[PDB]
RNA sequence: UAACUUCGGGAGAAGGGGUGCCUGCGGGUGCGUAACCCGCAGGUCGCAGUGACUAGGGGGGCCCGACUGUUUAAUAAAAA
RNA sequence: GGUCAGGUCGAGCCCGGGCUCCGUGAGGGGGGAGAAGUCGUAACAAGGUAACCGUAGGGGAACCUACGGCUCGAUCACCUCCU
RNA sequence: AGUGGUGGCCACUAUUAUUGGGCCUAAAGCGGCCGUAGCCGGGCCCGUAAGUCCCUGGCGAAAUCCCACGGCUCAACCGUGGGGCUCGCUGGGGAUACUGCGGGCCUUGGGACCGGGAGAGGCCGGGGGUACCCCCGGGGUAGGGGUGAAAUCCUAUAAUCCCGGGGGGACCGCCAGUGGCGAAGGCGCCCGGCUGGAACGGGUCCGACGGUGAGCGCGGAAGGCCAGGGGAGCGAACCGGAUUAGAUACCCGGGUAGUCCUGGCUGUAAAGGAUGCGGGCUAGGUGUCGGGCGAGCUUCGAGCUCGCCCGGUGCCGUAGGGAAGCCGUUAAGCCCGCCGCCUGGGGAGUACGGCCGCAAGGCUGAAACUUAAAGGAAUUGGCGGGGGAGCACUACAAGGGGUGGAGCGUGCGGU
RNA sequence: GUGGGGUAACGGCCCACCAAGCCGAAGAUCGGUACGGGCCGUGAGAGCGGGAGCCCGGAGAUGGACACUGAGACACGGGUCCA
């Protein structure tokens, strides 16, 4: 060959070579050590609540244009603070500061974002327990709050 | 052939004889040739240097194939026989010629100074000595108990 | 370009072990 | 790590005693006798080497029985 | 240096099968070279072959049919028992009713369906086709 | 035994533990059991065994002068 | 069961050191975003100063010069290849 | 009677390559060697049967899984039988191709020997000239110098200019070639001694001593660091001048370390063939360097040349390979053994710790976060104070009139 | 290593004496994480991922320490005691 240890009793050196080079993923490193679970502020659950310190909107990037509408949470899971994005039509109506608001993550942990946000990896669906995307939908539910 | 080493260039062409049917065009005997060998090697001639004498002069082909056997020795042929004499120590001459070089270049290098290029041949000469003595110790060639250090060598030459 | 980025290595490593000389 | 600078102890200046140390440890070494072909040669005194074997007394440099300035000397030809 | 020699030896008969050349002088020089050789031979995929005995280095003459598009050996000769004789032929081979996975068994080399008939493998050795 | 380090040092850092007396042994030196030195074991008293006398409290940070030395004999021994 | 002498198992408390993780602090460094502000015109054609590089000093910045290397080098760059 | 969302895991993903991936240019060859551990071994024989294949027998609980049939309306499911189960362990008998080991053997690999020969290989000493510079003397006036133009600057008891002499440092135009030598970094005046390596012919010698090689060890341009010496010219810093809006720069006048030599020390490179090392094998042609060999020519010297042969460096090109450009016996071709290394981009070659270094630095070496691209080759087009060539009168020159002045006429901006 | 104690019993388990060995790069020691297995999930396979109901074996019962009765506990709804 180019490279390999193919003999007969050399199997342990071409297994470590692979084990090594196995590292270079950061997706299989982050996975064993709990490095995804630490980062991520859920704690690598699907969801957790908490309480909505103030209503902000950040800034559209540079292709893009719009003002989007946007919780600064406090989980009430932790203690540690979390940007969610929120949509709705008329979003603000139906988002409230203060009440309990559960937060998910969107899109997978792929680090990306869309374009008209700065860098928020979060959803809102739900305010007081009742989801915000009934009342984006005029067939299950139409406007409330 | 084509091995590197100290070089970035192939080997020499050269083989063997291949005259595999005994000698019939020489017409000195067996006997005769002996006589001549032990002559030469008492008055100061190397071993290589003998068969490089009887090719010549008594125009054998090889002393490979004029000689082999009569001694039940590997590969029998002159410092084999010399051996069971004791006209050749046992230690290779190969290796005696090795040794006796790798003393000559220490005392260059102190009156010289500054010699890379002879420094750099310093370290390769002694260093495939070694592994050449291991091989040789465990086949015989040379004692168990000896070892090549640089102190040892200077020893034989002297 | 390269340039740039090798020599604000050297000035980053320079201002740390100032800051790491003389706050001990 | 010292090479004879440790009896002074941290003093005199890291450079002065480091140089001090390789030079005196040379100074003391066994040195070339062409007299005898044996050798202890030591400093006696200022300018001065001996060596014990001989008894042979002979000018020296300052850390070694020939000097460099001696050397120019024989370099020129007569 | 020269080592692992036969793998070289089916090397150099794939390159000239590739020219197309009539013929090959192959340097190493085995008894696994001729017991080869001749179960080459038995199944035709080989002409007539010629051994000169040399003992400054014997030489093979082989006839090229054409019939043997790429012959190599293993990597590691991993050895194969019975049941793994097929499973390694699907596997790695194009092959499937060839019939040659050449395998050296306790009588010298073999084939594949010559090692089921006799009921013995051994060490992979190599593979034709 | 720490920070620090010119690898010398910092260091006796810091901090812990034992130590009397009697009775039986061992090693070492010697010379023939004389003359000595250094340990061990068992027994055992008090509040306390360096019991008296003798006999350093320790640690870090900052400033200055590197150091040892010298200075206003006799108000000033220092950052000079 | 009393009280006490000798020996063993032996927590809990206290003291100091070692190791390992978490929270956190004036002040300070760079990073990814932002829209608009500020200076120059460097790089991309040869960008009107061909560029890179290791090393060394200097510059408000893009950078510049010295030395050696390199062309992934400008060019009809013409001992020569190129012409 | 679910559908849909988020989070995770497995497939898709040959994005972990054993099946089933790579390293000229896409990410990736270690600056090179040495030899340790380890991995791997030519031919022939022989002993063992450890590895390796075969057979029998002990056993790997039930459940889970498949197939079959049956029961519950049916089916899921469960029963029953058969088959299989992580299936890692055990004992005896046999075989000996292949492998391991012990012994014997052979020259095919490896190292070694001898003779002609070439060389900018290394170490030392001697020495020549060219050119610059300084100083002495002669000669000889008014500008020299510098540039794209300039300016600073330099010069009158005299610079530049021109001759003769002495001293000094440094280096070697021609020679010089697509050329030669060294492991690599690299190596160029000429002469001599000392010394290392190589191609080659003759295998004369040991007889598998072999290959690779983690670690380790060692060399390592330039500059730098330390000491000493040397200093003619050159020139970071630096001090003016110009250019430029300003120059921070290109340009010019001065100028220090340094450049040189020795002793010592550190270690980097686009240290490139961006092509790891060793071997076998796979169309050729031509030139060239040195060797062997047979000739012709001959100034009778391999001086000029041809072929065979051996090694090396080049051009063109086959099979094949490559994304393509290319590569093609000097492989990116076909194989084998081993080492080094990569797995999107930025954060970052950073942080933190350790290790080395005198420092500068070197080695190792993250994470939070953010992103839908980063990259390679070619095609086509536009473009270029990029190159070459050529035409045009709605181009420019030549030439003749005119606008911008004034007043008016007319249109527009503004008001 | 030698003798001995104690246990249901082998044993540096514990003890006296005597020696200076034992272990390591085919990764010791240290930090960190984790009941293990039958199986299961996925994948054509190779492989990857997993230890959940359930069965099998061990471990625990506020944290720690302690004995007695019993073939069997140092004892999951027993006792003593400390936090």
């Amino acid at each position: 060959g180019k490279k390999a240890p193919n003999g007969e009793f050399a199997g342990r050196k071409l297994k470590l070579k692979r084990k090594k080079f196995r590292w270079s993923d950061i997706r299989y490193k982050r996975r064993v050590l709990r490095l995804k679970e630490k980062s991520d502020p859920l704690e690598g659950a699907p969801q957790a609540r908490g309480i909505v310190l103030e209503k902000i909107a950040v800034e559209a990037k540079q292709p893009n244009s719009g003002m989007r509408k946007a919780v600064r949470v406090q989980l009430i899971k932790n203690g540690k603070v979390v940007t969610a994005f929120c949509p709705g039509d008329g979003a603000i109506k139906f988002i409230d500061e203060h009440d309990e608001v559960i937060i998910e993550g969107i899109g997978g942990p792929k680090g990306g974002s869309m374009g008209d946000i700065p860098g928020i990896r979060y959803k809102v669906v739900k305010v007081n327990r009742v989801s915000l995307k009934e009342l984006v939908k005029g067939r299950k539910e139409k406007p409330r709050r | 052939m084509a091995r590197m080493h100290a070089r970035k260039r192939g080997k020499s062409g050269s083989k063997r004889p291949p005259r595999t049917a005994p000698p019939i065009w020489v017409e000195y005997t067996v006997e005769e040739i002996e006589n001549l060998v032990v002559k030469l090697r008492k008055e100061g001639y190397s071993t290589a240097m003998i068969g490089t004498i009887l090719r010549d002069q008594y125009g054998i082909p090889s002393v490979k194939l004029f000689k082999d056997p009569d001694n039940p020795n590997r590969n029998l042929t002159i410092t084999r026989i010399l051996e069971k004499h004791g006209l050749a120590p046992e230690i290779p001459e190969d290796l005696m010629f090795l040794i006796r070089r790798a003393v000559n270049l220490r005392k260059h290098l102190e009156q010289h100074p500054k010699d890379l290029h002879s420094m750099r041949g310093l370290q390769l000469i002694e260093s495939k000595i070694r592994r050449l003595v291991k091989y040789y110790k465990r086949k015989g060639k040379l004692p168990k108990n000896w070892r090549y250090d640089p102190e040892t060598a200077k020893l034989l030459v002297r | 370009m390269r340039w740039k980025w090798i020599k604000k290595r050297i000035r980053r490593l320079k201002r740390q072990r100032k800051k790491e000389r003389g706050l001990i | 790590k010292v090479g004879s600078a440790g009896r002074f102890g941290a003093r005199y200046g890291l450079k002065i005693r480091r140089r001090v140390a390789a030079v005196e440890a040379k100074m003391r070494q066994k040195h070339t006798c062409p007299v005898c072909g044996r050798k202890a040669v030591k400093r006696i005194s200022t300018g001065i080497w001996q060596c014990q074997k001989c008894g042979a007394t002979f000018a020296g440099g300052a850390y070694l029985p020939v000097t460099p300035a001696g050397k120019a000397v024989r370099r020129i030809t007569e | 240096t020269l080592l692992d020699p036969l793998a070289n030896a089916l090397s150099h008969i794939t390159n000239s099968e590739r020219v197309g050349k009539r013929e090959v002088y192959i340097k190493p020089a085995s008894k696994l070279i001729g017991e080869v050789l001749r179960v080459m031979q038995k199944y035709g995929y080989i002409g007539e072959f010629e051994f000169i005995d040399d003992g400054r280095a014997g030489v093979y003459r082989v006839q090229l049919l054409g019939r043997i598009n790429k012959a190599g050996a293993i990597k590691p000769r991993f050895p194969v028992k019975v049941s793994e004789f097929e499973k390694w032929e699907k596997r790695f081979l194009p092959a499937f009713e060839f019939g040659i996975l050449i395998v050296s068994t306790s009588q010298g080399v073999m084939s594949h369906k010559e090692a089921i008939e006799k009921g013995i493998g051994g060490r992979l050795i190599a593979y034709v086709y």
